[PDB]
């Protein structure tokens, strides 16, 4: 299983769980300057792309 | 400027967030927001109205009055 992931299969996967989708965050201590869901949504895809 | 991390002190404060994505941008739209706003119009309606409600009647009288002036009497 590990011999057949090449550099497209990473892309493919990582796009179909990562590219786009609406995280989960968790914080706790002095986290003030843990950005706003928004923002971190918006880190979640490139404009780019 | 100032800026995040540097702000000010806050302790023992939890905060839950949705995803935007995850609710409705319009829940209950109508069914809660119509009493919200008749319960700020009772709060702010006795502090706003009355000088307006003085300036309608000011208003009236004086240009009223002006009309009145300006047709002639008998001699
Ligand atoms: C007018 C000319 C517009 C200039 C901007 C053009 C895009 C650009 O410079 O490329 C960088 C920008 C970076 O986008 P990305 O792929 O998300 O890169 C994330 C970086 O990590 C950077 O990620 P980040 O976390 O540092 O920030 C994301 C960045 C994403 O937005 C930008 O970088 C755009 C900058 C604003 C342009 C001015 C508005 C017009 O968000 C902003 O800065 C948006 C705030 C703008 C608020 C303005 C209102 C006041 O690339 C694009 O937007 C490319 C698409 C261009 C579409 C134009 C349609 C024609
Ligand atoms: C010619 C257009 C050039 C691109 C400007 C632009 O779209 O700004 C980026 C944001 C949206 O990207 P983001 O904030 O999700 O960050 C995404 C990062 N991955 O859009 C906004 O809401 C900003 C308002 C700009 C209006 C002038």
């Amino acid at each position: 299983r590990i011999a057949e992931v090449d550099a497209r299969v990473v892309r493919e996967v990582c796009s179909k769980y990562f590219y786009d989708q609406c995280p989960a965050v968790a914080g706790f201590g002095p986290i003030e300057q843990l950005p706003d869901y928004n923002r971190i949504r918006s880190g979640m895809f490139w404009l780019r792309f | 400027g100032r800026q995040f991390g540097h702000l000010t002190r806050v302790r023992h404060v939890i905060t839950y967030s949705l995803s935007p994505f995850e609710q409705r941008a319009f829940p209950h739209y109508f069914s809660k927001g119509i009493p919200n706003v008749l319960r700020r119009t009772r709060a702010c309606i006795l502090r706003v109205a009355p000088p307006f409600v003085a300036f309608y009647l000011v208003y009236t009288w004086g240009t009223q009055e002006f009309e009145k002036s300006k047709r002639k009497n008998p001699a």
